[PDB]
DNA sequence: TTTTTTTTTTTTGAGCGACTGCACTACAACGTTGTAGTGCAGTCGCTCTTTTTT
């Protein structure tokens, strides 16, 4: 390998950058981005400078892409400032400014890069795949709009249930017995194959043929058993082997066990006594007959139907899932990768790859250790050997810890074998040089410490600016790595975990007790910093050991947070308490639910309070009244106003903040309230949100929004974090209590050492188990390298002679089967004394060891401080007056028009019919039939409807007898919308008396009550029309349910006007029309131009009665001026 | 937030039925919640599953085993009950339901060969007792002349032993010289020898004092974890409790194993009645539970054979 | 076409592997008996990760 310089890297072909742990990888990506933007390098430069929309940056985590985009934006701004100033304070920026000859064009290009930073092509893997599938949809074959689903386990379980229905149901008893012996149901089969159903489908070594069913395999194994049974029945009754001292003379009784075994072939499990009839075992304890060799050939491979059912499940369930998602049109996260790989798999899609070479002629792929084989197949399809396009795989093989998710280090080894050039980062900028020397000492004990040939380890170099970092104690300078060796010969798992958790808690309380007095410090040169609780971090691997660390740390009065906590908030007790509270709010009449909700820990009441609440009826009446008020707020204002009024009236938030350990409960209550408010806006009913909350309590599925958050940020806490969640982070002091605990992989799923493909061995062959255990040990070594390289000042290790084997004292321990003992004992099995000598052999100034001491003196000291007085500001006045833009409604034989259905929708339909129809042209019956077809009414009403419409249009509505047919198109104006201003507070008492002074219809009609309305008033007049130089208004009222006879005279219409209060609407219409004719027409008089207002009741118009149906009214011409003066000011 | 445990005034009534004592000693914290202050935390019922039951586990398996054990205790036709359970859809379809019914019939026949080996026809009798000025009225079902015979398709637990001990105390106090036997699964058996009237009345007065103590204050007597701690600390050979550090650590290990179980078995601490009192199991409350279990659950393992 | 009621929970791990006790024959020390090796059965520890993509 070679060293990497960001200003001398040739950006041609494929390059492989191995950025070590703690190195400036994110800085190197920004440096290469600036190099690709400005086109720097000279002979090793790009042939042309590229824009922001041509540089492709690929990183898996979305937050990592956002952080990288922000860092690249900051680097672009800093380089633009340094190019405008021709000076900088950074040496890499100094060399970047020295490499360019021109300054104005580079500054203009950096300004255009800053302006085009929003359209930067820095996406994720699945985001880039979705963008390429939606962009070039023709060559790929992707729909334009699709619905992404977050959880795929439901459809996978449905397809597994369908496979179990269509495969396991028509089987007979002799096959279903073996199927039941393999798996109890489809859930166990899904739990077995769930790591293979997602992602790339693996290749099964020696698969069954496609025509072999379960019955053929069952008959084959039955015949294979029956042949051995026949050979035992033929060769029975003889004994010719020599009797040994190990071989007891009871073997004939075992032959009796083989005498009763051959009755039927309905079973599947043979006897263990056939193991006594093996020629390889009898010789070690003379076999001449081939019956023993036939028994050994029968027991050579396990008789199992499991592999064929697993192969049929992997052939059927994935196809059913893909067919269901093609039917529903949905897509998944890995489905984008599979669709892009199938598009590039085709013949035309290669040209699509050229389109990608037209789209981005460069690629910088970050986090190449987390690369699926589909992703590398795509990136090899696009950017293998084509000219003018560059590929930069920036990754680290020593950090590939996501093999459980779908990543694979054999893909990285294939990529390293395919590419030619290699570059590495020598300098490490994170940790102290003592920790760097400890890492380079522990991992360079033997050659190829990561046990693979294509993953070499190199000694990294520390930074020059961080060479003075020292974690100093009260005594002297503490070394970097302190391997706390637990003393003893052999120990269990739980006892070792408990002792190392107690030792870690004692070290945490010793660092915090001496840190608050100015003894333990972090010193950079001469600068010093006291160690707070946020500096010490415990690195665990599982949730159970994290809970063990938290329980062992909360006993010594030390609060700790779990950053890797992915548990749902709906699975706690607070969600059930909120469900009980919502059920008590929704149903406050039944006292049982209210009593069950009041006694919860959220309210916080004693048993005496509940007893006095059950005894006193008046206090329970007050509780029922305030819960009915909460129900009224919940029905009127929503979820969060009711919850805030409940938390403010009961004052439970202050009581939970006063209680120790209740702040996390309060943050969980607030998050549950936020999620209930987010789900309550999408639901109309009130009980539907309660059913949704009960369903989400019953559904423990984990979404990105429904996870537990950090409880507090101001108070420093000990941060427990898993190894996968600590990748790329930074911690001052790191404690590793369970770095020696290891777990043996049982399933046989490995990768071939030549083809580098995923090989799944369904049979229990020992070679596949060893080849899978080697990859498991390499994953454990990579986890060890990730967990060791996150400390800056000090890391502590927990070493112990752990024995996974069930024997207590066997003379050897299993630490060589772990990741730490493979570097300590150099990959050799030793004893506890051998482990102690291997620990004491590598003793330097940075690496020391001490024994594990079990002992506690005092938990901690609180050292609390007083709180200053604080108050909240109060608003002096009202926030706003009653300003609202409202309308009039805000201030308030067999076929006949009498038999028309009375409603709001037929009224609006008749209003639209009178609006759309022309008054000059005669009414056509087919147009009425078309309008009834568009509206959806009955077709039988149409010939009566058209003659009723013509009878309405023939009836004149004026004091002179003017019909609607005499109005031309320029004279009419339909649906005039007006806005009317008012600057005074509209008092109803000062307005109703002014109306009653002039309007004769206000003899009855007691006055309506409305608030002081100041602002604008909306209105929609139906029709305004002029005739013989006089303007007229026309409105439509069409409800008219209570009249069927000819009783709609002028008295009944006046009573309807007084009842429905259309007098105010007509008066506002006259005021608006007066103001409109005053603004439009110069030299305007109200008596000369205005003629009156006509109300047209549609169901009251008769052919013989011209007066019935119409209602003509003229104001007194003095109310309009006073109303204009009142509305003006 | 003040503590939920408060000394409440409670007067012991004259007539306390046997059903109230059985509901108290089935779960004392639940009986303090749902009967004294009448607070019963009613959880919502489970939703309908999306698929047919392929396996049998939980309440449905226990009901199937209960009906199969009640059918095999009278030597009835198991095939008729198989057709009855298959016609309702509670069994898996086809051969798998037959395999499940065959293994459950094998297990229930293995249990019935021990149950009806010492079974005699007995009728229900009346119980009218006067202990410490307290009247106890009730009925005991299936009282045979050999003693008390109960059978349940469950595991070896301390709550069923407490129930059998309460029935044996209420049976031996009014006549009834004889043993009391309960047969569980996996060769589990609770046996109590016959006692005199004085010892039975003394232990019944102790249980009545525990009942009147549980209504005023929450009686922190855990059956499973307290019984595990006691049977780790008890020695049946010398009739005395050990006090060495190894037994005191193994009893703490058994208490932490029975309180919070593994990721496959629901522990005793995962309950809606215990999380209301305390959020984290403090060692002071742990020692209080240990003292209450040593005070109350001691004749369970003292007279066990 | 009218109308009645009712408050009781229950269950849930088992296969892999070792420790120890009893039986059972092979073979050498002193025909018979003590010691050694192996098989079967009752009883008991242990243990079942990690995560994010529009």
């Amino acid at each position: 390998a070679e060293t990497l310089d960001p200003l001398r890297l040739p950006l041609q072909g494929e390059r492989l950058i191995e950025a070590s742990a703690g190195t400036g990888k994110t800085f190197t990506i920004a440096a290469l981005y600036l190099r690709l933007l400005l086109g720097l390098g000279g002979s090793a430069a790009f042939p042309r400078p590229l824009t922001v929309e041509e540089l492709l940056v690929v990183t898996f985590t979305e937050a990592a892409t956002a952080e990288l985009r922000g860092r690249i934006r900051s680097n672009i701004h800093e380089l633009r400032i340094a190019c405008l100033r021709e000076t900088t304070d950074n040496p890499l920026y100094e060399r970047l400014l020295e490499e360019i000859d021109d300054k104005a064009q580079a500054a203009q290009w950096l300004l255009l890069a800053e302006r085009q930073m929003d359209e930067a092509a820095v996406f994720t893997i699945h985001g880039f795949c979705q963008r390429m599938l939606n962009l070039n949809a023709f060559e790929s074959g992707m729909l334009f709009e699709q619905q992404l689903i977050e959880d795929e386990s439901l459809l996978r379980y449905q397809a597994c249930a369908d496979f179990w229905r269509r495969h396991c149901y028509p089987l007979p008893r002799e096959i279903a017995q073996v199927v039941f012996e393999t798996w109890k149901g489809p859930q166990a089969l899904l739990r077995d194959i769930n790591r293979y159903l997602q992602g790339e489908a693996p290749v099964i070594k020696a698969p069954p043929p496609d025509d072999e069913t379960l019955a053929s395999r069952h008959a084959q194994i039955v015949a294979r058993i029956d042949t051995v049974k026949q050979q035992w029945r033929d060769a029975v009754g003889e004994l010719d082997a020599l009797i040994e001292s190990s071989g007891i003379d009871r073997r004939k009784f075992n032959r009796s066990n083989q005498a009763k075994w051959i009755d039927k072939i309905s079973a599947w499990a043979e006897e263990e006594t056939n193991s006594y009839q093996l020629p390889e075992s009898l010789e070690k304890f003379t076999p001449r007959h081939p019956l023993f060799e036939a028994i050994d050939q029968l027991l050579a491979e396990p008789l199992s139907i499991r592999d064929l059912v697993i192969t049929r499940a992997l052939a059927e369930i994935r196809e059913t899932v893909a067919r269901e998602k093609r039917r529903r049109g949905e897509l998944g996260f890995d489905d984008m990768l599979s669709r892009l790989d199938s598009a590039l798999r085709s013949e035309s899609g290669e040209v699509l790859a050229a389109a990608i070479r037209t789209r981005f002629p460069v690629a910088m792929i970050d986090e190449f250790q987390d690369t699926d084989p589909q992703q590398y197949r795509i990136f090899r399809r696009i950017w293998h050997h084509q000219p003018e396009t560059a590929l930069l795989l920036i990754g680290d093989p020593k950090q590939a810890i996501y093999a459980f998710r779908g990543a694979d280090i054999f893909t990285y080894m294939k990529a390293r074998s395919e590419v030619h050039a290699h570059y590495t980062l020598d300098t490490n900028w994170r940790s102290a040089p003592g920790m760097v020397n400890s890492v380079n000492k522990l991992f360079s004990q033997t050659d190829d410490a990561f046990m693979f040939r294509e993953i070499p380890f190199i000694p990294v170099k520390s930074a020059g600016k961080n060479q003075a970092l020292r974690f100093v104690f009260k005594g002297e300078t503490q070394p970097a790595m302190k391997m706390w060796l637990m003393e003893g010969e052999s120990c269990g798992v739980g006892d070792y975990q408990s002792t190392m958790a107690q030792v870690c808690a004692a070290q945490i309380r010793d660092w915090l007790q001496a840190g608050q007095r100015g003894e333990a410090l972090l010193m950079n040169g001469d600068d010093a910093r006291p160690v707070r609780a946020s500096d010490i971090s415990v690195l665990v691997r599982s949730r159970q050991e994290a809970a063990q660390v938290r329980d062992a740390l909360t006993l010594l009065e030390i609060p700790s947070v779990y950053l890797s906590n992915r548990d749902s908030v709906f699975e706690t007790l607070e969600a059930q308490e909120m469900l009980w509270l919502l059920q008590a709010v929704m149903t406050p009449e039944r006292e049982n639910t209210l009593r069950s909700a009041l006694a919860t820990s959220m309210m916080g009441l004693n048993a005496l309070d509940i007893e006095t609440l059950n005894n006193d009826e008046h206090a329970w009446d007050v509780v029922v009244e305030e819960f009915d008020g909460y129900r009224q707020i919940w029905r009127k204002r929503g979820v969060m106003p009711m919850l805030r009024a409940l938390m403010s009236a009961r004052n439970i938030a202050e009581n939970l903040l006063a209680t120790a350990g209740g702040e996390r409960r309060l943050t969980d209550i607030l998050h549950i309230s936020e999620l209930l408010q987010e789900a309550g806006t999408q639901l109309e009913s009130e009980h539907a949100l309660v059913r949704w909350l009960s369903q989400h309590i019953l559904e423990p599925d984990s979404n990105a929004s429904s996870q537990q958050m950090r409880l507090e940020s101001d108070k420093h806490l000990v941060q427990i974090v898993t190894i996968h969640k600590s990748k790329g982070l930074e911690y001052p002091l790191v404690w590793l209590p369970f770095i020696t605990n290891f777990r043996v992989q049982e399933q046989a799923f490995y990768h071939d050492r030549h083809s580098f493909e995923a090989v799944l061995d369904l049979n229990a062959a020992p070679e596949s188990v060893d080849l899978a255990e080697a990859e498991r040990l390499a994953e454990d070594l990579r986890l060890l390298y990730v967990a060791l390289t996150r400390s800056v000042w000090h890391c502590s290790l927990g070493v112990a002679p752990l024995v996974r084997r069930r024997g207590d004292k066997k003379g050897d321990t299993d630490v060589h089967q772990s990741a730490l003992g493979r570097l300590l004992q150099k990959g050799e099995p030793q004893d506890a004394a051998g482990l102690r000598t291997c620990i004491e052999a590598l003793c330097d100034d940075d690496i020391a060891w001490q024994t594990a001491q079990t002992g506690d003196n005092q938990p901690w000291q609180v050292n609390d401080v007083s709180t200053a007085e604080l108050n909240a500001k109060t608003l002096q006045r009202l926030p706003g007056d009653n300003w609202r833009v409202t309308s009039y409604s805000g201030l308030q034989p067999t076929l006949t028009p009498h038999q028309f259905p009375r409603g709001a929708s037929p009224g609006t339909f008749l209003h639209s019919l009178f609006e759309d129809l022309d008054f000059t042209q005669p009414v056509d019956p087919n147009w009425v039939r078309e309008k009834l077809e568009l509206g959806g009414f009955e077709s039988q009403w149409e010939p009566v409807l058209t003659e009723w419409i013509t009878a309405v249009l023939q009836a004149p509505l004026n004091e002179t007898g003017v019909s609607l047919s005499q109005l031309s198109a320029r004279n009419k104006q339909v649906e005039m919308e007006f806005y009317l201003p008012i600057s005074e507070p509209l008092i109803a008492s000062q307005l109703d008396t002014l109306i009653r002074q002039f309007d004769p219809l206000s003899a009855g009609c007691p006055p309506l009550e409305f608030m002081q309305v100041r602002g604008m008033l909306k209105g929609f007049i139906d029709l305004v029309f002029r005739h013989e130089g006089r303007y007229y208004l026309l409105a439509y009222k069409s409800n008219w349910l209570g009249e069927d006879s000819s009783a709609y005279t002028q008295q009944a219409m006046a009573a309807a006007m007084q009842a429905h209060r259309y007098d105010l609407q007509y008066q506002l219409y006259t005021l608006a029309l007066h103001r409109y004719l005053r603004h439009r027409i110069a030299d305007y008089d109200y008596e000369h131009h205005f003629g009156g207002v006509i109300y047209l009741f549609l169901r009251g118009v008769d052919k013989e009665h011209p007066q019935q149906g119409i209602y003509t009214t003229r104001p007194n011409a003095g109310l309009i001026a006073l109303m204009d003066e009142m509305f003006a000011g | 937030h003040s503590e939920f445990v408060q000394p409440l005034p409670f007067t012991l009534p004259e007539t306390v039925p046997l059903e109230t004592l059985q509901r108290f000693w089935a779960h004392p914290v639940r009986a303090f919640f749902q009967m004294r202050l009448q607070v019963n935390f009613r959880t919502e019922d489970s939703e309908i599953p999306d698929t047919e039951p392929f396996i049998l586990e939980g309440l449905s398996r226990y009901q199937i085993n209960q009906q199969l054990l009640n059918a095999l205790v009278e030597q009835d036709d198991a095939e008729r009950l198989f057709r009855r359970f298959r016609a309702a859809g509670d069994l898996p379809y086809g051969a798998f339901g037959e395999i499940f019914w065959e293994t459950q019939c094998q297990e229930m026949q293995q249990l019935a060969d021990r149950v009806i080996a010492c079974r005699q026809p007995g009728q229900s009798m009346e119980i009218d007792l006067a202990c410490n000025g307290v009247q106890i009225t009730g009925w005991l079902p299936q009282v045979q002349p050999d003693g008390l015979l109960r059978w349940r398709p469950s595991l070896l637990s301390v709550a069923q032993g407490m129930q059998l001990w309460l029935e044996h105390l209420v049976y031996c106090a009014s006549g009834g010289n004889g043993e009391s036997r309960l047969f569980l699964r996996k060769d589990g058996e609770w046996r109590f020898p016959p006692l005199a009237a004085e010892q039975a009345l003394h232990y019944l007065s102790q249980l009545i004092e525990g009942y009147r103590e549980g209504m005023s204050a929450p009686l922190l007597v855990l059956p499973e974890s307290g019984g595990a701690w006691l049977k780790t600390c008890y020695d049946a050979q010398n009739d005395a409790m050990l006090d060495d550090d190894s037994t005191l650590q193994k009893a703490r290990t058994k208490f932490l194993q029975a309180y919070e179980g593994n990721m496959m078995v629901r522990g005793e601490g995962d309950d809606i009645w215990y999380q209301r009192l305390w959020r984290q199991l403090t060692p002071e409350t742990m020692e209080a539970i240990v003292e209450q279990s040593q005070r109350f659950l001691l004749p369970l393992f003292r007279f066990n054979q």
